[PDB]
């Protein structure tokens, strides 16, 4: 189980790079998780999972829908080669895509950081397949690598969409949607890591290098 | 009678009603993907409930209410597990439920 | 890890094995050693239902965290106390599986070189 | 009329899972089985009325 | 099928087949919903030895990372009571050889 | 709702904006039914350009063997309304 | 609200929409100014980590390569 | 789409549609557009730097070893319209398209609102009735008599004429039917 | 309740713990309860209530069947079809029977799992003991009989095994 | 100049790649014209039957007639045994029926041979 | 049981004497009160049969297959009644008349307490079976298909009798009581291995064998509508019937004489799942399926384990219910464009959505969708396959992938991509094909409901 995971999310994170369609782009981000999940349950610890698994839903929907959303307003156009700046134009689904993509890479405090910040450390401290370990690592620095592709790709810089803009998002049933995933993947590591009964065992100690190293490769 | 086998029952049960009434005079109207929306969201408020016993006593059951079939020896049985992982995954899945309907009202607007 | 570098790339006979651990007597060098004493009786961590993996010696610190959890429910910021000191057992705990290790690569590397230097004595 | 949704999509299901279960499935062994509660020292059992003794003088290691 | 011209005013557009032109032995095959032998950017037999490369090495990889794991430097984990002998399967009629764990 | 119902004289507009935007055209000079190559004085290259010009204009692609015919901006014109089922 | 094409122009804005994104985008980074003050440890670790070689012998038990 | 194919395609439009191909991936290529000016710029010097080869065997030569080289070099991923063939829309609303010929078994309660829509519906149905017979004469006319060569079908030329087989063209369906 | 014996189906005395509120906030969990009692357990007992009194107005009864023992398949006869027919009936309602007692050692053996929680690899031995036995003791009357099982494959089964043992028995005498 | 693009059966070759449409002949074109010419007969023969307003029915295609009755009913007619065929029928219907019965008739021999022995674990296995 | 048999021989002269048009509406209301009645033999016991008479007995596995037979008979008169509008009065009563016999001649098959006279039924079924597709079915292929029905039967057959008649002489009886009670161990000599062909023979044929097949294309293909309903349904379950009857005298020989036709079960169920992915006509994919779940039934009967026997019973029934169902979707496509090539008409779900919904659940129930009676008896037969066998799980299991796939391909081709442009003459769904539909998919969802009503007497 633990090399499976280990070849799905890095495979994926590796695919994942590289790719135009937004939607296919996400959809291997998810693949990736997933064989972060494999991994984690590969090392023993089935309730860390389990909270990964609560935690992805919040944001990962959220990315999805901020998808939507923009291929919506660019008359369902679903290549970022042809998304320009949408960072003024659309300030919400920006601010909601950030959100999201921030937690997805294990950012301090949010939603993300609670299980996969763990997962990593638990990774890194265990009698393990060290090639599982390497590709584990990889794969999380990749993560933070394609979400910097999209951000990149579909908010930054000058426009390439067709001329007639039909670009709003003033619409409440979206906004309150996004609205409440965006609540959930800002509160609910915190909330949900606060009220469970622990289940598992505490790495209380670590060298200082093994305990930064998931913000690190996500730095690089 | 101790709620929390009720009402884990309920969340659950009450999901099924549009899929019966998705053969009356509100699936032939513009009301029914805001009905389907409103049912879930109602759903996930009242599955709240058990989290919330849980979290305070950790509360866990398991229901087996309607027997099936049986085998010789082996019995067959409707039975629901009730346990952190159930109570903790549906009021995720419902969240993420309604946010999604709602976000379909507007996407799936011209369908 | 440099363990992982000395073991695999330096001499594996003077680096401790984690699977095979100890190899030498707990009393080997110590005139006396106190017996590492238990807190929670089995009967209370049966009725706490901690885990099979959670009933170490720092038990008593967990149950005492899920009491103060259970009665402190609707305030869950407030078993901080607690908590830490499960934290700090559970430290503690690490700390001696480290110096075990370390006692056990120090006890290798000296009984194989003692050994190596009274061979190379009686060869002369 | 603007409260009937509660009513007839919460109130009413509710009632008849509560019914089934509390004088049909429960009227059977080992139909709703719960897993027992946590007891903890200190604790004071509700039907007996028995305590549990303390925890062994923690060395207190402060 | 799908090597088909799709501008082409096909008289059945989804099959790309005009009425009355000869079909190939093997059209249910090459309905494009199934098989297609379209032209690729990359050549055939090196799309398979990159896939196949890929795929020897992450197996080899892995038996090397097997044999050689990563661990932490710290000795066994220490449970009182004989290594739990009652919690982990009872049996509490046989006085199993005692497991002591001393201080350090 | 969706895009609004284009109509041809959106169309004709568009297509016209699009060509005076080119260098190699001169606006004035510039009628809704100016050859590309007799009145303009253009070469097939041109056409081409100004081809893969109007379909980045309304986002969609015009095959070349239609591309081929199109000659001045009312067969242009023409062409997009009879494709997107515009009548008015 | 209504809100007609441009045309090779900046699309048009609501106050709302960019009230909504500023005060959410500030809200993030006050949780996060907020938790990282009142629990650093759990970035930074809690506990020191030691160094084995500055245990001495007389605590590790290992006879002086003599016996 | 609409217009009739040629047996061959000559050597002018063969290069016509490398060049707009090879224009195309560059684009895929070239992401922003500042750079895809300049390098589009650049392709078409490349292009017309040939242009007046009067050797055709040569130009073949040319047109051989650019189409070799766009093979070698095309984007495995390009961008395609959405409605394209190869686009994320190409054909989602086909499943909307329903034929007029549907409307003739609709029950008369049905066909009861909708009054005047089904009058005019009537109004075209004599239409191509009555046209349908001069349309078959007019092609028997105009054919040679080995078969036709090509695809492409003639105009009206009458007084009040319609230009043959051209119901199933006029009385397509819609680009968004629903 | 009194619906089963809690002999053949028995629980623990049930000890749980009195409240022991720590916080001067309330608890969402009582408030909560509270109107579920008063807006859910109230209106169904009076329903039930009502149904018992309808109930209580018609009282009729059933019996339970009582079958007398007939001559076993040993004491028939070669080609004696009515002997074989009752001692067949009668071996096939035994095995009826013995699968419903392995059905209820079953039921206690999950009920213990479900009920003990984290401690049920030790607080269940002796469910895992009787249906260890049980299921030895059935596994060897009726397994591998096959389809168009019998009475008289199910002796032919039981003499072979009693000729082993006995040859194994003599066997071990001889040591 | 440039890496050589090799086709394969799942990979073929592009048009713009083959060289029997850069080395032309006026052959080639006749023969282009006489295809043309039948697609075009075809295809006139086809739409005046789809535009036919008293047409109500199926266009009965003879192309797909022959198609399907050469996949179902011309196959045994034009059947020859041959020792390709025979080596084929041999091959692929009996060597799988053999292959499978050693299989399993092995493993059953290995799981009665256990059973005898009295070592196979078979606590708990009461439904078969 | 002559309560159900009489009524049945009141049907002949009824139709017989009916006015000329009330045949349809007279012989569907009392067909359909016949199978009320027939659907009281449920009530079964625990310990032996319902020994009605000397003549007639029912059992836990037949009483299930006499409620089909009888629940089908209405089902095929509603399926018939269209295609036969053009027929003469007495040739549309003589077709009446050959279903209501074949129904007879199954219920009495099905009850009879004699071996003799079980044979003398099963083989009485033959004449009306082969006068309807010979007499009403469409191409000219017809003829051979009737000869290709009945000589594979024969040749099957005439052994059984033979065998069955040497039993007579050295046990004294054929009574089917009589033989279980007073059963006795075979040898291991040529003669009792022949004695066991004998009797398994004719039963391998009906349902059909891989490899004596054949036949079962070209006769489901070729006959009406009502033919193709009862030879999928009931016909096909004749074999494992009488199988699940005559094995209980032919131990131990069974415990190896199982092996060839094991194998040839699993293997021919692995190549007539992938014949289905590449078939042209619509009804041969539906032909080719009901091999592939007889397969699996031949299986379940050869290994003789209680599980395996509830598992070849529930698919028994599902198959016949859904099989029937396939046939009859098939035939309103046909009845349509009057062809059987399944790329003909296609995006039908355009024109016909809830013909297109009947399409899905059917092909739903064919994949063995949870928790149908389908995959029931599927898993049931599977889980006793690995109890003989742990390798058996990587056979079944590909099959459990081929099918689905051909399933779905089926649907895909029909319902889904776009409308044939040229085939203008696709008229809406009639009340009774809907009727029809649903008259075949209910009973299948309300036996998942209680599902010990077709698990037979194990
Ligand atoms: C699970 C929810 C439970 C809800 C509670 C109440 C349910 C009552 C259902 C009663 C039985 C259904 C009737 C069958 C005929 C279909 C009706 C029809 O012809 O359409 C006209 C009717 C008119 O609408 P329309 O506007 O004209 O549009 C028609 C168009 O053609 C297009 O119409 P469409 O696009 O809307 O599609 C029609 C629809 C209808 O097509 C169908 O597929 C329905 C038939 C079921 C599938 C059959 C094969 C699967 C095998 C499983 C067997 C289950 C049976 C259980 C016992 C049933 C008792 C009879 O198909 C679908 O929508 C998608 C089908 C995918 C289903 C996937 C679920 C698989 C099993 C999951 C759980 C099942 C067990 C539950 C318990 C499990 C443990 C807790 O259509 C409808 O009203 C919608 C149908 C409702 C969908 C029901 C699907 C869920 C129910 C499954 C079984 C019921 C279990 C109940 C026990 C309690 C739980
Ligand atoms: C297309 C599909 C049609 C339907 C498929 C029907 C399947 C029928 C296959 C019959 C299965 C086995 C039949 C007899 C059992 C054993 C056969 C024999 O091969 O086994 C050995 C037999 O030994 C030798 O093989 C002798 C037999 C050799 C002659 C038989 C001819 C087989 C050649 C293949 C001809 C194809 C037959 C099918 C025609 C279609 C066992 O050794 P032995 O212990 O001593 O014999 C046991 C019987 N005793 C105890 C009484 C002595
Ligand atoms: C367990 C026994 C079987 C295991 C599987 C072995 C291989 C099975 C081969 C299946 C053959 C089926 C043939 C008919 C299928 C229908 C035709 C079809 O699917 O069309 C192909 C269709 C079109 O291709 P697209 O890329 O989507 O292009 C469309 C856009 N233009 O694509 C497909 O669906 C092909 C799917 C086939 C997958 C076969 C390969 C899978 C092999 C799995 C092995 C790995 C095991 C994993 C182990 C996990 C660790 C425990
Ligand atoms: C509509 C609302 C009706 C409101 C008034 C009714 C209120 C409660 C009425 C109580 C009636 C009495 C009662 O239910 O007693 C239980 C009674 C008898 O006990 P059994 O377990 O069935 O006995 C074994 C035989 N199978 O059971 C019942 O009849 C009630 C059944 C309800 C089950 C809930 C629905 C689940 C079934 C869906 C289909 C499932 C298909 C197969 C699933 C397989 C799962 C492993
Ligand atoms: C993505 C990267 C891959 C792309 C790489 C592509 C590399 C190819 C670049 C070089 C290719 C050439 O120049 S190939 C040079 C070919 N030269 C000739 O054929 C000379 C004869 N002239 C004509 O045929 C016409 O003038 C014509 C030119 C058609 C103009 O058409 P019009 O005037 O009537 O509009
Ligand atoms: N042959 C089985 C049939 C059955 C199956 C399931 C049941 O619930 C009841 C009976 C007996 O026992």
């Amino acid at each position: 189980t633990l090399c499976l995971g280990a070849i799905t999310t890095l495979f994926t994170a590796l695919c994942a790079i590289t790719q135009n369609d937004i939607k296919k782009i996400v959809a291997f981000s998810t693949s990736s998780q997933l064989g972060l999940m494999m991994v984690t349950i590969g090392i023993n610890q089935p309730h860390l999972a389990f909270l990964h698994i609560c935690m992805h839903a919040f944001f990962k929907a959220m990315l999805f829908m901020c998808s939507g959303s923009i291929i919506h307003s660019l008359n369902d156009e679903q290549d970022i080669r042809k998304m320009g700046g949408l960072y003024k134009a659309m300030p919400f689904t920006t601010t909601a895509l950030i959100i999201g993509s921030l937690a997805l890479t294990g950012m301090p405090y949010l939603t993300g950081f609670y299980s996969k910040d763990l997962i990593i450390e638990a990774v890194n401290m265990s009698y393990t397949n060290a090639w599982a370990l390497l590709m584990t690592l990889i794969a999380t620095s990749l993560t933070a690598a394609y979400s910097t592709r999209i951000i990149f790709f579909a908010f930054l810089g000058k426009p390439r969409f067709p001329p007639l803009v039909l670009i709003n998002e003033n619409n409440p049933l979206l906004i309150n949607s996004i609205k409440r995933l965006l609540i959930g993947s800002i509160f609910a590591g915190f909330i949900i890591s606060n009220n469970i009964p622990p289940m598992t065992v505490p790495n209380t100690t670590m060298p200082l290098y093994m305990k930064m190293t998931a913000l690190i490769v996500t730095i690089m | 009678m101790n709620p929390f086998a009720s009402l884990t029952l309920t969340t659950l049960t009450i999901l099924t009603i549009p899929i019966m009434m998705s053969n009356s005079n509100i699936y032939k109207t513009n009301l029914y993907p805001n009905y389907v929306k409103t049912t879930v969201s109602y759903a996930f408020t009242l599955s709240l409930v058990p989290l919330l016993m849980f979290m305070h006593t950790g509360q866990e059951m398991i229901i087996s209410n309607w027997h099936w079939m049986t085998l010789q020896t082996v019995e067959l049985s409707l039975s629901f597990k009730m346990d952190y992982f159930s109570v903790m995954f549906i009021p995720v899945a419902l969240f993420v439920t309604w946010s999604i309907m709602e976000f379909s009202m507007w996407y799936m607007h011209s369908d | 890890g440099a363990h992982l570098a000395r073991r695999y790339l330096g001499d594996a006979s003077k680096e401790p094995d984690p699977l095979r651990m100890p190899t030498f007597p707990p009393d080997y060098g110590f005139p006396e050693r106190k017996e590492r004493e238990m807190v929670a009786t089995q009967q209370e961590m049966n009725d706490a239902q901690l885990m099979l993996q959670q009933r170490d010696y720092c038990a008593h610190y967990l149950i005492q965290l899920l009491k103060c959890k259970r009665d402190s429910f609707p305030n869950f910021l407030a078993c901080k106390h607690e908590q830490h000191d499960w934290d700090y057992c559970e430290h503690l705990d690490y700390v001696k599986r480290m110096k075990e290790f370390e006692r056990e690569r120090r006890l290798l590397q000296r009984k194989k070189r003692r050994e190596q230097r009274e061979a190379e004595m009686a060869r002369g | 009329r603007h409260s009937i949704f509660a009513v007839t999509h919460v109130l009413i299901p509710v009632w008849i899972i509560h019914y089934y279960l509390k004088y049909h499935v429960t009227a059977k062994p080992y139909t709703v089985v719960e897993r027992k509660p946590r007891i903890f020292p200190g604790d004071t059992i509700l039907e007996t009325g028995e305590v549990i003794p303390l925890m062994k003088e923690f060395p207190d290691q402060h | 099928q799908q090597e088909r011209d799709p501008w082409y005013d096909w008289d059945h557009p989804d099959l790309r087949l005009n009425w009355g032109e000869p079909i190939h032995w093997d059209l249910d095959m090459y309905i494009r919903n199934r098989v297609d032998t379209s032209p690729t950017p990359v050549s055939w037999n090196t799309m398979c030895k990159h896939l196949f490369g890929f795929v020897a090495f992450m197996l080899f990889m892995f038996w090397v990372g097997e044999i050689y794991p990563s661990y932490q430097p710290v000795g066994p984990k220490q449970y009182p009571y004989n290594d739990l002998y009652l919690e982990r399967g009872g049996d509490p009629t046989k006085e199993p050889e005692p497991v002591v764990h001393y201080e350090i | 709702s969706d895009a609004p119902p284009l109509t041809l004289e959106a169309i004709k507009d568009r297509v016209l904006y699009v060509l005076k935007l080119y260098d190699k055209i001169d606006p004035e000079k510039l009628s809704v039914n100016s050859h590309f190559m007799k009145d303009l004085g253009l070469d097939s290259l041109d056409q081409v350009e100004i081809i893969m010009a109007m379909e980045d204009e309304f986002g969609f692609e015009i095959p070349d063997i239609d591309a081929e015919k199109l000659m001045c901006p009312q067969e242009i014109v023409d062409y997009i309304a009879d494709k997107k089922d515009v009548y008015e | 609200v209504h809100i007609e094409p441009r045309y090779r122009q900046f699309p048009q804005l609501t106050r709302s929409q960019l009230i909504q994104a500023e005060f959410f985008s500030a809200t993030m980074w006050f949780w996060i100014l907020w938790r990282f003050w009142h629990d650093s440890d759990a970035v930074l670790g809690h506990f020191p980590y030691p160094d084995p070689s500055q245990w001495t012998d007389e605590e590790l038990g290992i006879l002086p390569d003599d016996e | 789409a609409f217009s009739a194919p040629a047996a061959y395609l000559t050597h002018q439009q063969k290069v016509l549609r490398l060049y707009k191909r090879a224009l195309r991936h560059l684009e895929s290529w070239c992401v922003h557009r500042d750079k895809y000016r300049y390098f589009a710029c650049l392709m078409r010097a490349r292009f017309d730097e040939h242009k007046n080869e009067k050797d055709m065997v040569k130009a073949t030569q040319l047109l051989r070893q650019a189409e070799e080289e766009f093979w070698y070099g095309q984007h495995p991923q390009p961008y395609i319209f959405p409605e394209s063939p190869g686009g994320t829309s190409y054909e989602r609303y086909e499943c909307y398209k329903v034929p007029e010929w549907c409307l003739d078994d609709w029950h008369p309660s049905e066909k009861a609102m909708y009054p005047d829509y089904f009058a005019k519906r009537e109004q075209w149905k004599r239409l191509r009735r009555e046209s349908w017979e001069r349309e078959v004469k007019q092609l028997q006319e105009e054919t040679p008599p080995g078969g036709p060569r090509t695809e492409a079908l003639p105009p009206a030329r009458k007084e009040g004429d319609l230009p043959p087989l051209w119901w199933h063209i006029v009385t397509r369906p819609r680009e968004r039917p629903m | 309740p009194d619906s089963w014996d809690k002999d053949v189906y028995p629980e623990p005395p049930r000890r749980t713990p009195a409240p022991a509120p720590q916080t001067s906030l309330p608890n969402p969990v009582t408030y909560l309860t509270k109107i579920f009692d008063l807006l859910v357990d109230r209106p169904v007992t009076l329903a039930r209530e009502f149904i018992e009194q309808q109930h209580a107005k018609n009282r009729y009864y059933y019996y339970h069947r009582e079958f007398r023992r007939v001559p076993d398949i040993t004491e028939c006869e070669e080609k004696d079809i009515l002997c074989m027919f009752e001692a067949e009936m009668q071996w096939r309602r035994d095995y009826k029977v013995d699968q419903e007692i392995v059905n209820i050692i079953q039921e206690r053996l999950k009920a213990c799992q479900q009920r003990e929680g984290e401690s049920y690899r030790q607080n269940c031995a002796k469910e895992l003991e009787q249906f260890t036995q049980v299921s030895k003791a059935f596994q060897d009357r009726y397994s591998d009989l096959g389809a168009h099982y019998s009475a008289r494959k199910c002796l032919a089964k039981q003499k072979q095994r009693m000729l082993a043992e006995r040859k194994a028995a003599k066997e071990a005498a001889a040591a | 100049s440039f890496p050589k693009y090799k086709p394969s059966r799942l990979a073929t070759l592009p048009a713009t790649l083959d060289p029997a449409e850069y080395d032309i002949s006026p052959e080639t074109r006749k023969a282009q014209a006489e295809r043309l010419a039948i697609r075009s007969r075809l295809k006139r023969e086809y739409l005046l039957q789809y535009n036919d307003p008293n047409r109500l029915g199926v266009i009965e295609d003879p192309a797909l007639i022959r198609w399907t009755y050469a996949r179902s009913a011309n196959i045994y007619p034009n059947f020859r045994p041959t020792p390709k065929t025979s080596l084929l029928g041999a091959l692929f219907g009996i060597g799988p029926l053999f292959f499978w019965y050693y299989v399993f008739k092995t493993d059953r021999d290995k799981k009665e041979k256990l059973i005898q022995e009295g070592k196979l674990d078979q606590t708990f296995n009461i439904s078969y | 049981m002559l309560k159900i048999i009489i009524p049945t021989t009141m049907l002949l002269p009824m139709t017989w004497m009916s006015k000329h048009n009330m045949i349809w509406i007279n012989a569907t209301v009392h067909s359909l009160l016949i199978s009320l009645i027939s659907l009281s033999l449920l009530n079964q016991l625990g310990e032996n049969s319902l020994n009605f008479s000397l003549t007639f007995f029912s059992d836990s596995l037949s009483a299930p297959l006499l409620v089909l037979t009888t629940w089908l008979l209405p089902l095929m008169l509603m399926a018939s009644q269209s295609h036969l509008s053009k027929e003469t009065t007495t040739r549309k009563k003589l077709y009446i008349t050959m279903l209501i016999l074949l129904q007879l001649f199954l219920i009495m098959t099905f009850t009879a307490t004699e071996l003799i006279l079980f044979y003398i039924l099963f083989e009485a079924t033959l004449v009306p079976t082969l006068i309807i597709i010979t007499r009403w079915g469409n191409q000219t292929e017809r003829l051979n298909a009737g000869l290709y029905f009945l000589f594979y039967t024969l040749a099957g057959s005439l052994p059984l009798l033979v065998a069955l008649v040497y039993i007579q002489n050295t046990t004294g009886s054929l009574n089917f009581l009589i033989i279980h009670y007073w059963s006795h161990p075979l040898s291991n000599s040529w003669s009792n291995i022949f004695m066991w062909l004998a009797c398994i023979m004719a039963f391998m044929v009906k349902m059909p064998l891989y490899g004596l097949h054949l036949w079962l294309p070209k006769a489901h293909v070729e006959a009406p509508i009502a033919g193709s309903m009862v030879l999928a349904a009931v016909l096909l379950k004749l074999g494992g019937y009488g199988m699940m009857r005559i094995t209980t005298i032919l131990n131990p020989l069974t415990n190896y004489m199982a092996y060839p036709f094991l194998m040839l079960s699993m293997w021919g169920m692995i190549m007539t799942s992938s014949i289905c992915l590449r078939q042209t006509d619509l009804k041969s994919l539906i032909a080719y399926s009901s091999v592939s779940h007889m397969a699996l039934v031949i299986v379940a009967i050869m290994i003789q384990t209680p599980w395996s026997f509830m598992g070849a019973t529930a698919l028994m029934i599902a198959h016949g219910l859904t099989s029937s169902m396939l046939f009859c979707l098939a035939n309103t496509n046909y009845e349509r464009v009057h062809s059987r090539t399944m790329i003909l008409a296609r995006g039908l779900q355009t024109l016909l959505p809830l013909m297109a919904t009947w399409w899905l659940v059917a092909s739903l129930t064919n994949l063995a969708l949870p928790p149908s009676i389908n995959l029931i008896g599927e898993l049931f037969i599977i889980t006793a396959s690995f109890s003989w066998s742990n390798i058996t799980i990587i056979l079944m299991g590909m099959n459990m992938m081929i099918t689905a796939l051909y399933s779905l391909y089926m649907l895909i081709t029909t319902q889904r991509g776009k409308y044939t442009h040229h085939i203008n003459n696709i008229k809406p769904s009639f009340t009774r094909e809907n009727a029809l539909m649903a008259l075949h998919i209910l009973p299948l969802l309300l036996l998942t409901l209680n599902p010990k009503m077709i698990l037979g007497p194990l």
